[PDB]
């Protein structure tokens, strides 16, 4: 029932007042049920009837589909949640099972009517007020308010988690090696104790919880191996995610998109790449919970893809801190990386795939590094230690990359893993110019207003060339120009640009890029033998640069 | 311990709110440490546990001053600082002791423990809340908020100045040629003495503060007499290959932004044509005219450059080879206050983030010493890379502000 714990003091956002939202009439059979649900609720003190002086209000609704045979009352606190203070959601994310260690005896308790047992600041109560409409309209509105923590209210999770840690704190000190994990109404209890001596410790906890108003039902995962904890199944020696099933439907309401974003948010923690971006904006774009919203092509494509993601079955093994953590990385789809963190060979705790934008242009070893840096961090959150790394890049290749890259970089302890899709550097741009190699004094230009512009060289052999270009930028014609000097040239060449932009992109040894042209230049660069790119200031009387500009500039 | 004190009222700058910075994952060694440090810091009544109804947060991590010793808690108060009222006149310190840099020796002492005796405005306390993460998010973060002046804060030295000046008054009377400057949790002590007969006067201060109540840890040495500038230097292969003269007119065209007393003319003329880079062109005595002129003006202090207490100091670092880094401190672009070349990296220290992190620390002690302000850094690293490692090599009690960048050919223009 209502715990007798000290309530947490909640303030409204400064300046804002409480919600004063209108209750729209439902059906006389929904209403009767909302009155019925509300009497049972007041019978326990979860809510309390109010009078004509309270000025706030929150929309009441009744959802259709029964869950565990339950037809209930759904309140729309969307407005109170805009007005309630910010809370500080504590953790770095949700726990991950690969972080767990094998604990002889395990029990997973569920806190029945969790939110509704913890009480609410007497002062915040006036704000959670609502009203069950009247059937016979000659009868006014049946106004209530909460005393206990409401379901979709902003603070409830934050606070129940606060109330729970304090109710569990005394119990965790007396029994220090028994790990109690708490997240939502899923209480996980485990130890290296024997079943009888163990179940005593539990009864003691379920008893303790009882002294504090917390009901822990008979639906306790009595040590029967497949434990369902947080949408994962904890097998005696391995775990597996429970399948995340999304709603397939054509008629979506503000509420069902709302529920979904929530589920998607839940799932994004267990599976990566789960975007909520497009479905979310649909909630921004419409009010009333019952009204229907049509997915945009983007939202429906997002569902298709998230749903595609949630198709891959995830699994693994538990942690044994007495052993190292090894992490292995492989290259895949031109910027698709897969990794496995294991301890015993072939025995994976976690497995995942990294793939991220390393710029507009991108280099390969540069992506490897981004991969190592994201696994390190993920290992620290889950296990508190960095893994020893297993990487598909020769020792000396990395050397040559950090020796020549102008930015600082670092990859912690690793071993070379001789395996296909070896990450390497396709081309080494020369340091000093090559003797005798044709020298192309390159240049390009274009008009902001016409988009038309010229591009081309003038070599030391008198050769010249200027191509006319349409739909370009004063900056793309400078790369196009370096393209020409590479196409129309020997395996060895010595380009000269006045472009600071082109110099940076080409100097960083890109392996891929988003600028088709830039890709065209990478392919050329690899096919060559001795490239030497050099820079020189523009709009000046340098070398050929002085004469290539005139061909390329507009009114001289 | 805390003295019966009425608290100095402190408020956030107008308009701004308290910090809601997130906590970055910490290793198991650092968590175990911060949990210890705070259970005791709590028994001592210095920090108190808080609920989720305090929205604020600042990052906590742990460092280790030097080798093999005690973990020190370091709270990243950079954000709270930006949001705290810049105090009346009782500054963090006093009008900058211009003589601190001219000392043969400077020892840095952590006075941070002094702050734990003065209580902090009950209203402001909410804004100093921090959270200790838990491995695998098992234990929903341990949250605490300070009840006394926090060590990272900018307000502590501002509040605790009357005190510090009172504690130091005797020592400054006794030793009046021994310059002392306090930057936040550190006391920069400088004297023109012999290091061994310097390391005594320091311990007298160690023991004196100890008597007056300040438990300083049982000293970092700096000798700001040996500080030098790294100038812009021209090459040996002057006027040889065409390419060489292009690298030259490249470098000399940029400097004009700094000292416009340079000229390009007698070099670009040599550059006229569409010649091969590999060609050893003629070192004409008209060019040689430009060049020695050029060499000269580089070996010269810039004009218009003077420190202005009102603008931020900005530092730019460049990666330059085998454990070589160069840097620049300025306030208004091209008007450099200092330029130098940190270089002390090889083998065991041949880790780039370790190197960058120790350069960032020297450039920062040198600015505190020299100008009494920390610079805003433009770091030659990718956000994510620096962020997964800086706390493994940080040993300073302050953390400067930083921005991330991409170096073009400035590298070739500073070495």
């Amino acid at each position: 029932p209502i715990s007798p714990i000290e309530t947490v003091p909640v303030k409204l956002k400064p300046g804002m007042d409480g919600p004063k939202v209108k209750q729209w009439p439902l059906t006389e059979e929904k209403i009767k049920a909302l009155v019925e649900i509300c009497t049972e609720m007041e019978k326990e003190g979860k809510i309390s009837k109010i009078g004509p002086e309270n000025p706030y209000n929150t929309p009441v609704f009744a959802i259709k589909k029964k869950d565990s045979t339950k037809w209930r009352k759904l309140v729309d606190f969307r407005e109170l949640n805009k007005r309630t203070q910010d809370f500080w959601e504590v953790q770095l994310g949700i726990p991950h099972p690969a972080g767990l260690k094998k604990k002889k005896s395990v029990t997973v308790l569920d806190v029945g009517d969790a939110y509704f047992s913890v009480p609410l600041d007497e002062d915040f109560r006036k704000y959670t007020a609502f009203t069950i409409p009247s059937i016979n309209n000659e009868t006014p509105g049946i106004r209530y308010q909460y005393n206990v923590l409401p379901q979709g209210w902003k603070g409830s999770p934050a606070i129940f988690q606060s109330s729970m840690t304090k109710i569990l704190e005394p119990f965790k000190k007396q029994n220090p090696d028994i790990v109690i994990y708490q997240y939502m109404d899923d209480l996980y209890v485990g130890s290296d104790l024997e079943i009888g001596q163990h179940r005593t410790k539990i009864e003691e906890l379920r008893q303790h919880l009882l002294r504090w108003g917390l009901t822990t039902p008979d639906k306790k995962h009595q040590k029967e191996p497949p434990f369902l904890w947080m949408g994962y199944e904890l097998h005696p020696d391995k775990w597996t995610v429970q399948p995340i099933v999304l709603p397939e439907k054509d008629s979506w309401t503000v509420n069902d998109i709302q529920k979904l974003v929530g589920k998607l948010n839940w799932a994004s923690q267990i599976y990566p790449g789960i975007k909520v971006r497009q479905l979310s904006k649909l909630l921004r774009g419409t009010k009333a919970l019952t009204e229907v919203i049509p997915l945009t092509e983007e939202a429906e494509l997002e569902l298709a893809e998230n749903r595609e993601i949630l198709k891959e079955p995830v699994h693994g093994v538990y942690y044994d801190p007495s052993k190292d953590l090894i992490a292995e990385i492989q290259k895949q789809g031109q910027g698709q990386w897969t990794y496995q963190i294991y301890q015993e060979p072939f025995k994976n705790l976690k497995t995942g795939k990294y793939a991220r934008m390393r710029g507009a242009h991108t280099n390969d070893v540069k992506q490897l590094t981004e991969a190592v840096q994201k696994i390190t961090t993920e290992s620290i959150v889950i296990w508190g230690k960095t893994p020893k790394f297993k990487l598909p890049i020769q020792k000396e290749t990395w050397e040559t990359w950090w020796t020549e890259y102008w930015q600082a970089t670092w990859i912690p302890e690793w071993e070379f893993v001789n395996t296909p899709p070896l990450v390497k550097l396709w081309y080494q741009l020369e340091k000093e110019p090559i003797v005798g190699a044709e020298t192309f004094y390159v240049d390009g230009a274009a008009n902001r207003e016409t988009k038309l512009g010229k591009a081309g060289y003038v070599t030391n052999k008198g050769r010249q060339k200027v191509v006319p270009l349409t739909n370009t930028t004063n900056q793309k014609t400078e790369l196009q120009a370096i393209y020409l000097a590479l196409q129309d040239s020997g395996l060895e060449v010595n380009i000269v640009t006045d472009s600071q932009y082109a110099l940076g992109i080409i100097q960083a040894q890109p392996d891929k890029s988003e600028s088709e042209l830039v890709n065209q230049i990478i392919e050329q660069l690899i096919k060559k033998e001795k490239v030497y790119l050099a820079w020189v200031p523009a709009h000046k009387g340098i070398g050929g640069n002085e004469q290539v500009d005139k061909l390329v500039s507009a009114g001289i | 311990p805390i003295s019966p004190i009425e608290t100095v009222p402190v408020k956030l700058k107008p308009g701004m709110d308290g910090p809601k910075v997130k906590q970055w994952p910490l290793t198991e060694e650092k968590i175990k440490a911060l949990v210890e440090i705070c259970t005791e810091m709590e028994k001592e009544g210095k920090i108190s546990k808080i609920g989720p109804e305090n929205p604020y947060n600042t990052p906590v991590f742990a460092i280790k001053k030097k080798d093999s010793t005690k973990w020190r808690k370091l709270v990243d108060f950079r954000e709270l600082n930006k949001r705290t009222q810049d105090f009346w006149e009782v500054q963090l310190g006093i009008p900058h002791p211009a003589g601190l840099k001219k000392k043969k020796s400077v020892t840095v002492l952590d006075v941070g423990d002094a702050y734990f005796s003065v209580p902090l405005d009950e209203d402001f306390r909410k804004y100093t809340a921090f959270t200790i993460p838990s491995i695998n998010n098992e234990t929903p973060g341990i949250r605490y908020q300070y009840n006394v002046l926090p060590q990272g804060w900018k307000g502590s030295p501002a509040i605790f100045q009357s005190s510090m000046t009172k504690i130091l008054e005797p020592f400054k009377k006794q030793n009046p040629d021994i310059v002392i400057y306090q930057y936040m949790d550190d006391l920069y002590v400088g004297s023109d003495l012999e290091i061994g007969q310097h390391r005594t006067k320091i311990e007298e201060l160690r023991q004196h503060l100890l008597r007056w109540g300040l438990t300083t840890p049982d000293g970092y040495e700096l000798h700001p007499d040996k500080w030098t500038v790294q100038p812009i230097v021209l090459p040996e292969k002057d006027s040889w290959t065409v390419n060489d003269i292009q690298k030259l007119v490249g470098k000399l065209n940029w400097a004009s932004q700094i000292y416009p007393g340079i000229k390009v003319r007698q070099l670009s003329k040599l550059l006229r044509g569409t010649k091969a880079l590999t060609e050893v062109i003629p070192l004409t005595e008209e060019a040689e005219l430009e060049l020695a002129e050029n060499r000269e003006i580089l070996k010269e202090p810039v004009h218009g450059v003077y420190y202005d207490p009102s603008k931020d100091l900005i530092a730019e670092i460049q990666k330059q080879g085998q454990g070589q880094w160069t840097y620049q401190i300025y306030q208004e672009p091209f008007k450099n206050l200092k330029t130098g070349k940190y270089a002390r990296m090889r083998g065991a220290h041949t880790n780039d983030v370790k190197q960058l992190t120790e350069a960032v620390q020297k450039i920062t002690t040198e600015s505190i010493v020299i100008w009494g302000k920390t610079p805003k850094f433009k770091l030659p690293i990718q956000k994510e890379t620096w962020e997964t490692w800086w706390t493994e090599y940080w040993q300073a009690t302050w953390i400067p502000e930083w921005e991330f960048v991409n170096t073009p050919p400035l590298v070739k223009l500073w070495y």
